[PDB]
């Protein structure tokens, strides 16, 4: 609350009322960064433990669902991400590709090419 | 995102952000003095006692922020776009807090527009100008009869402790 | 009342409840829960918003929820059908053999007997092992903790202890396979199941089984204990019967416990011990004892945590304890079946003035023997035994003899060693040590003793060596 | 300023321990934090900066200097201590001083294997770096036959010899509680020893020995001696003076 | 409504109580909250009161009424306790319900100037030879009582306490003694067995049981010696002379511990916070032996800690140890020898101890202690052999099997046969023998010795002839 | 100016008074506190609150209840009256005496006065032992610190010298019982009733007690250290007196200071300590000490915390100690009196020249002796004897001698030790020793040494025996 709902992103305007933005829900402004943790605001029916996309073309996960915001892990950089910035959901919880067929791949944690093997066979992805 | 404003007062921080916010939100659109007049009036049929613990309940049981004021000065139209900043202030239980919100927000909202100060020995030398210590050699000009040594005076201090400092 | 999810934050799930907060330890079941996330009151933060534990993960979760306050704790069946089969925690079957449903169901909130219901003397017990009952028989409603080696026919002689005393007092057993690693829960499973011991042919096996694998919350392996030992106490004064606890490993809960204090935050006391690390265990532990209508006695794995003792959690358990088998992975190495660690299983409630001034005199004076005998063993050590005088020899047979007595074949796995097991009444056994110790049949062959139950069934063994 | 203008200046910063105390007890005050040992962590850099500022500066600075001679006082030889380590770290050296001895009644007290300088021969005279880098080396043998096998009884007979040479130098690397010297004086008893004329005299009497053997080199051999103070080394003249000194004055010293 | 004498309860889930107002409270009320738990107004914050709870709190649901008592904590103290097992509040939780005391008493209630002192030398005993020969004192006197694990150690009170039976049943205007004990932590069928024995002892009656099972609501329990603090005192001071046992302060410590982290109050040492000492002073520096005027009163605090491996080290143990006038460390390992009892007779100590007790006794314990400590620095010669001897036999006579304890004179007797080497002329094994055939020889027939020895205070030569005249005869035709 | 008891948590007293806020020091008289109850004022917090403390029980508080400024900071009779007297903190009796009634009040809190007029050396005191004066030459007036173990005879100790010194002295003495047991001051008092020095024919005794015992909160403890310094200051400088200062102990303070820190919201520092735990040291420290205008000689009872001496508080300490007095508890356990671990006891003046170098230099055989003696400890732990060598086998039992030497047994105490405790001028100190050192003895039994003053009645019990 402290700060940030004295943050007039949200407040200069909820004192008017006025708002309507983000969803806050499924959307969020990023409150804070600064490690690449986006305390970010809203989100509050968001999947808990959602991988979120960032208005930064990154993800994140949005994994501390928390009373106004989201202590979302930022799978990356910060310096990218500012503020106010729209968390947007995915929806969408990790699953990552699996398949059998892996085996001749080398890849990121995200199951996905690191290998420069190109892509890798999965075509299925499991949570 | 919204915008800095602060026309002085100015805290920054623990209601001196949130103010600063309604500072931005009340003087876009300019309502700021009409709500200063407004929050004004209800800084005392807030604080008061036929509630003391009525309009300012916060709990015995929470109810109060559901809504007491989001409804008791929502029942009010003083406060008809300023009221959700209430209701949130009512909800976010910092419903005590307002008085430095107020004091904030008039202390900004004459002084506001205004500059107080207070040199040595002087102390009602405290006003609203936008030029200084013309206006202070003004009130040396309410008289310099009754200044610059009383009140808050050069008596044991300001000249007579300072011969004392030396030892 | 009803309550929302105000910030899932991990398993701590603040929940608010929009309605009267209920005493804490509340189930709670959340609204949207597909599977039984009940949610354990934990703060009344105030709000009517709690800090709840959750019983459940958090698994891609919305919040602002509807829970619905289940106006009372996490409820399990308690009764019969529990034993021959697996509940987790909420009480329902992880032997995913059905459904138990136990007739009464519960919150874990099952209290302490109080004063005037406890046995102001409980007394002796006895578990048909000889090693113990001469020398640290048990004490029925008592707790006995438990040291030894992972399947030293460890495993196997719990299993014949619950062979031995859901019969012999008509007892049964909690088994709480606390914090079980699963796949070995599995196959814990399939040993009782293979002995027999855990009945297909009736869910009214020996044992009642309760596992709480490492997979489930902190919360939940912590909590799992009460559940079972709820369970112990309808068992105990309801069923009347005579119940084990058998708590595997407390240990493993003390960590699982210890992972929740801290995680609330809350200071558990220091090195990150349960703040309340003695109540804790005083809460669950003061459940357990003869009431009037039963005894639990509970058996205690005993994980000594960090091998450290005045290491707070032992250093309360300590309290809490009676007995304590050690069991002797060397004793195990000397063929020994049993393999207990003799002298290092206690009761330091055996006193002359507690048992039999005689029972105890008898078993000291086994200890005696044994004990030098040991002290022997470094002189036979240092050049050999040559170096003794003869009596002593003797004693060192007897000694041997009734090392070899101790020696009791698995009656639960007279299949499977093929090494045919026995239970030992007492009397034949305090006689019996004590009438090797009146040397007669120092003679005797010393096999004889070998897996042998009671004492004149070594003498059979005797003659029919010699 | 003394260093910028030339002037050396002596910093004894007795002690720094206990300006950490203070330094972090206010930063604590102000909640500014307690790091590793309670005290926050640029309490180094603190120093780093303030000893920074001690240097021997060029010319252009008049060449000056402040030296710095911290202090750290420890806790039971508490080193690893935070501010040790990193004070070690800056350091180039400490100078451990040594209890054991003295309780033993060596006051100084050193231990010297946990004395170092990096630095060495920067740092001196060759009057003294003739006569000393040999007796360093000679106490440091002698060490090593108390300790490989950490007794202080003897391996082998050349070394019950040269055990006698650095026990004699033990008795020489004292200092008078309460009495500072110079250089060509230091040297004056040093090369005595060094260069052996007292193994030929028992331990304890070897300071005893200098009390008259200084008080005659002060005497006679302040000549000698401007010499030796002159050359900031022993020279020819000294040292055959000196050969010759030591033996005959020491010769004296005895009968 | 009231919310300034009464509250609801703002949070609770610590278990600490927020109270939103309460107001007019004083400071220090004891509370009630609706679940009829009490509780302490601990902080009275400008806004809430922090309320250390005398409950539990599933007990609770939030906004609970929480009215004042319009009392600050009493505990009662009287007499109608002589008999009872009680919870702190002085309800007997034997189950006899109010059978308490009627007065209570300020639990606040500090420490008698020193003026209102007057020093022990109030014999006190145990009968437990031990005590009464080696760490006599008197009554006032804070003493550790420190071993581990009932390793006899509870057993150790028993006897002492055996022995004023005795003299509770006596009319012993100095040891008319009222026992306090404090049981601390104690698993409930423990006390029960306890309680059992004390009732076969059945000096129940002049003996208050300050009753702290396992379990319990900690702050209870730690309010719990506070409690016995008023009542121990309330026979000091009106004279009598009475006995707290406080059964461990060790369990208390952990509770207030864990309480004080849970309060969200410091640690340091041991992760307590020091006011632990202040704990133990508070409750012990209240503990004396009066002055004239409070009848020379007595409570004679025998704190126990039942050790964890003797680490004393331990900044708690440090704290008592220079708050007791002496410790008596048992030692399990002797224990476990069988030695029964069990002590570490080095540690064991009264540096306080000096004529407090018995003038008799110390005619030959004195010097018992001396032999005994020359005995054990040989741990050869003739000398020391004889000490050996001498010490073996010795050994053996502070060597009491658990279930045993004496009137003085027999003990002085005992022990003086043995210090004649009387018991030399014997090995270990014959002694008990013996001596019970030897104490009821010397019950039946000099009888008159024992009264008179017990009367004499003091041995007198008269005393020592007949005894020895007794004595060598009954040892010399009677070699076991 | 009054206040309002805002919050009360303990003796930790929060107060608005909005009548302005008085010093920081200024010490408040609580109304509604019939009891006087004083606050000293230690924030000013903000909010015309002040964070104050009680230092003081806390009945009926309430929340608002006006508390009265006292106007100044804390202010107590000084006079001579108060010899003799069992002041308190508060400047009232616990001689109970009626009011210990002086002319002049003094603001306890004070000036630490300037170097110049302190004089910048000082001078041996004799304390009559040995083993004191000959290792730790304290000086007069100087500081000397009693580091000693839980009751560790220290106490007995610190009567013994009382008993040796404040009577022959010449000035007088106080004793600030910090933290004092109200037994052990009971004990000091009869002592002293008897001594008669604490004659009562004398208000002006030629002892003073100041005690703040440990059943006072620790505001009450933690300021009865100023108080009795400030009396005191009084005495020296004021009635120009030589002034031995008692205090027991110090500690006991430091640990008031310490367990206010943190609900004075402070970070206790290590271990819970004060941050300013040094300027604290400062504070009181250098506010006494020996001037020109008298001599404040210092005795600090200063429990060294678990023994734990690394422990800051007293690595601190050590620093501030014109004599430093280390109690060993090893020794102490050899039931060793005088018990000291003087290699760690010291004076400054202990380096030759000042204290005669000779006796010092007969010490600094000694102090070697059993220095290198103390190094073969590790060895002979295992290793005993035999392949070491022989000159420190002789010093091994010279170094025997030596330590029994020391002791000495209790002359007062005597009814601790039995025996007659002896007391030792220095020459047989000196000399004693020496003789050691020339070994006269070495074919005398070597414990002999035990428990005497003068090396010749040492002579005479070796001799005995022979």
């Amino acid at each position: 609350k402290t700060g940030t709902a004295e943050v007039s992103s949200i407040l200069e305007e909820r004192i008017l009322g006025a708002d309507t933005s983000v969803d806050l829900e499924e959307t969020g402004r990023v409150l804070s960064i600064g490690d690449g943790i986006a305390r970010v605001h809203g989100l509050r029916n968001v999947q808990a433990e959602e991988m979120v996309e960032f208005s930064s073309g990154l993800k994140g996960m949005s994994l501390n669902l928390e009373p106004d915001n989201v202590g979302v892990v930022v799978f990356g950089n910060d310096k990218l991400i500012k503020e106010g910035d729209i968390v947007k959901r995915t929806g969408a919880i990790v699953d990552v590709p699996v398949g059998e067929e892996l085996l001749g791949r080398v890849v990121d944690a995200l199951g996905n090419a690191i290998d420069g093997k190109g892509p890798i066979g999965s075509k299925a992805r499991r949570r | 995102f919204a915008k800095l404003v602060r026309p002085p007062v100015q805290i920054y921080g623990i209601e001196g952000r949130y103010a600063t916010a309604l500072y931005s939100a009340a003087s876009k659109q300019n309502k700021l003095e009409q709500v200063e007049k407004e929050l004004l009036r209800v800084g005392q049929i807030l604080k008061e006692p036929k509630m003391a613990a009525s309009l300012l309940n916060p709990y015995v049981k929470r109810s109060v922020k559901v809504k007491s004021l989001s409804d008791m000065t929502a029942k009010e139209k003083f406060s008809p776009l300023t009221s959700n900043l209430i209701n949130l202030l009512a909800e976010n239980g910092r419903l005590t807090n307002t008085p430095a919100v107020i004091s904030a927000f008039s202390t900004m909202m004459s002084v506001h527009r205004g500059e107080v100060p207070c040199t040595v020995t002087t102390a009602s030398a405290l006003d609203e100008t936008t030029l200084t210590e013309l206006k202070t050699v003004l009130k040396s000009f309410l008289s310099k009869g009754q200044v610059l040594k009383l009140e808050v005076k050069i008596d044991p201090s300001i000249m007579g402790g300072m011969i004392v400092r030396i030892g | 009342t009803t309550g929302r999810i105000v910030a899932v934050i991990g398993a701590v799930v603040d929940v608010q409840f929009d309605e009267g907060l209920p005493p804490i330890l509340n189930a709670l079941e959340v609204q949207g829960r597909e599977t039984r996330l009940v949610l354990e009151v934990a703060q009344h933060l105030g709000e009517s918003t709690v800090r709840t534990i959750a019983m459940d993960g958090t698994e891609g979760l919305v919040r602002g929820q509807k829970v619905l306050d289940s106006g009372a704790p996490i409820r399990i069946p308690v009764g019969p059908e529990t034993l021959g089969r697996i509940m987790n925690v909420i009480g329902e079957p992880i032997d995913e053999r059905g459904p138990i449903k136990t007739k009464q169901f519960a919150a874990i909130h099952a209290e302490a007997p109080e004063f005037v219901e406890m046995s102001v003397e409980q007394e002796i017990l006895v578990t048909g092992i000889k090693v113990v009952d001469l020398l640290a028989p048990y004490a029925k409603g008592g707790k006995i903790g438990l040291f030894g080696g992972a399947g030293v026919g460890k495993t196997v002689l719990i299993m014949e202890l619950i062979n031995n005393v859901a019969k012999a007092h008509g007892g049964y057993s909690v088994f709480a396979g606390v914090g079980e690693r699963t796949r070995e829960g599995n196959d814990l499973y399939h040993e009782m199941i293979e002995s027999g011991v855990i009945n297909l042919k009736d869910a009214t096996s020996k044992v009642a089984l309760v596992y709480g694998q490492m997979n489930e919350p902190p919360g939940a392996r912590a909590r799992v204990a009460l559940t079972g030992l709820t369970v112990a106490e309808y068992f105990r004064d309801q069923e009347g019967q005579d119940v084990l606890l058998f708590i595997d490993n407390i240990f493993r809960f003390t960590q699982a416990g210890s992972e929740v204090s801290a995680l609330l935050g809350r200071i558990p006391s220091a090195v990150g011990y349960q703040p309340t690390l003695a109540t804790d265990m005083g809460t669950m532990q003061e459940r357990i004892t003869t009431t009037k209508k039963g005894s639990i006695t509970s058996v205690q794995a005993i994980y000594v945590p960090a091998d450290d003792l005045t290491d707070p959690a032992p250093a309360t358990t300590f309290a809490h304890l009676d007995a304590t088998t050690v069991l002797s992975r060397a004793i195990a190495e000397l063929g020994i079946y049993p393999a207990v660690d003799p002298l290092d299983s206690t009761s330091r409630i055996m006193d002359p003035n507690i048992v039999g001034s005689e029972h105890y005199d008898v078993a000291r004076g086994v200890q005696k023997i044994l004990q030098d005998y040991k002290s022997l063993q470094d002189i036979i050590a240092i050049l050999g035994m040559d170096e003794l005088s003869e009596e002593d020899k003797l004693t060192v047979s007897r000694a041997r003899k009734i090392q070899r007595f101790l020696s009791q074949p698995f009656q639960v796995a007279e299949v499977f060693t093929g090494h045919l097991g026995k239970l030992v009444p007492l009397k034949e056994t305090i006689k019996g040590f004590q009438q090797i110790l009146a040397g007669e049949y120092d003679h005797l062959p010393e096999q004889a003793f070998y897996m042998v139950g009671p004492i004149e069934e070594a003498v059979a063994k005797a003659d029919k060596l010699a | 300023y003394f260093r910028d203008n030339g002037k050396h200046a002596l910093i004894i910063y007795d002690d720094l321990s206990k300006q950490a105390v203070a330094y972090r007890q206010m930063s604590l005050l102000l909640r500014r934090p307690p790091g590793r040992e309670a005290y926050p962590g640029d309490v180094f850099y603190l120093h780093s900066r303030l000893l920074e500022r001690a240097a021997k500066m060029n010319d252009a600075f008049g060449g000056g200097s402040l030296t710095a001679l911290p202090v750290i006082e420890t806790q039971a030889g508490d080193v690893s201590a935070y501010i040790p380590t990193n004070v070690i770290s800056i350091t180039d050296g400490q100078i451990f001083l040594e209890t054991e001895l003295f309780y033993k009644g060596i006051r100084p007290a050193i231990n010297v294997g946990l004395s170092v300088s990096r630095v060495g021969s920067a740092a001196q005279t060759r009057a003294m770096k003739q006569v000393a880098g040999t007796m360093k080396l000679e106490l440091a043998q002698y060490r090593e036959v108390a300790a490989f096998a950490q007794f202080g009884s003897d391996l082998d007979a050349a070394t019950q010899q040269l055990l006698s040479r650095g026990v004699r130098l033990t008795e020489l690397l004292k200092q008078g509680q309460y009495s500072p010297m110079a250089i060509e004086e230091q040297v004056a008893v040093i090369y005595a020893g060094v260069r052996g004329y007292l193994d030929k005299l028992e331990p304890s009497k070897i300071t005893k020995f200098e009390n008259a053997f200084l008080s005659h080199v002060i005497s006679q051999h302040q000549a000698l001696l401007g010499k030796i103070r002159t050359d900031g080394k022993i020279s020819e003249e000294s040292d055959a003076k000196l050969k010759e000194i030591v033996t005959n004055f020491l010769a004296g010293f005895e009968a | 409504v009231d919310l300034e004498e009464t509250g609801r309860v703002l949070s609770i889930g610590d278990g600490i109580a927020r109270v939103h107002g309460l107001r007019n409270v004083q400071a220090e009320e004891m509370v009630e909250f609706s679940s009829g738990l009490k509780g302490m107004s601990l902080n009275l914050e400008p806004d809430n009161v922090g309320v250390v709870v005398f409950g539990n709190d599933k007990l609770i649901k939030e906004g609970d009424i929480v009215k004042r008592t319009g009392a600050i904590v009493d505990v009662p103290v009287g007499e109608e306790l002589l008999g009872r097992v009680v919870d702190a509040l002085g309800n007997a939780i034997d189950g006899k319900g109010p059978i308490g005391s009627k007065a209570r008493r300020r639990v606040g209630l500090k420490a008698p100037g020193i003026i209102p002192r007057i020093s022990v030398r109030e014999p006190m005993q145990t009968g437990i030879k031990a005590v009464d020969s080696l760490v006599p004192i008197g009554r006032g006197q804070r003493e550790l009582i420190i071993g581990d694990r009932q390793t006899g150690k509870t057993s150790i009170a028993i006897d002492t306490i055996i022995n004023q039976k005795r003299f509770n049943d006596g009319t012993d205007e100095k040891k008319k003694l009222y026992c306090i004990y404090v049981a601390i932590g104690q698993k409930r069928s423990t006390v029960a067995q306890l309680v059992k024995r004390l009732t076969d002892a059945d000096a129940m009656k002049y003996t208050i049981v300050v009753s702290a099972t396992a379990s319990d609501a900690a702050p209870l329990q730690y309010l719990a010696p506070y409690s016995g603090c008023s009542m121990g005192e309330y026979f000091r001071d009106n004279g009598k002379h009475a006995l707290i046992i406080y059964d461990d302060l060790s369990k208390q410590a952990v509770a207030y511990r864990q309480m004080s982290l849970l309060l969200r109050r410091p640690p340091g040492r041991e992760a307590y916070p020091g006011d632990v000492f202040y704990l133990h002073s508070r409750l012990l520096e209240r503990a004396a032996k009066m002055n004239d005027a409070f009848g020379g009163g007595s409570l004679t605090a025998l704190p126990v800690i039942e050790t964890q491996a003797g680490d004393v080290s331990a900044y708690i143990p440090t704290n008592v140890i220079s708050i007791t006038d002496g410790q008596i460390f048992l030692e399990t390992e002797l224990f476990y020898k069988g030695i029964r009892p069990a002590i570490n007779v080095g540690l064991s100590v009264s540096r306080v101890g000096s004529a407090a007790q018995t003038r008799a006794m110390k005619q030959v314990a004195g010097t018992m202690k001396l032999e005994l400590a020359q005995y054990r620095e040989v741990a050869l010669d003739a000398a020391t052999q004889q000490l050996l001897s001498r010490g073996v036999r010795l050994t053996e006579l502070l060597k009491q099997g658990q279930y045993s304890p004496m009137a003085i004179e027999e003990q002085v007797a005992v022990i003086y046969a043995g210090v004649r080497g009387y018991l030399d002329k014997l090995e270990p094994s014959k002694i008990t023998k013996f001596e019970n055939a030897f104490l009821s020889h010397v019950i039946s027939q000099h009888q008159a010795l024992l009264g008179k020895i017990r009367t004499d205070g003091k041995i007198s030569e008269e005393s020592d002839a007949k005894l020895k005249e007794i004595v060598t005869n009954f040892l010399a035709g009677f070699e076991a």
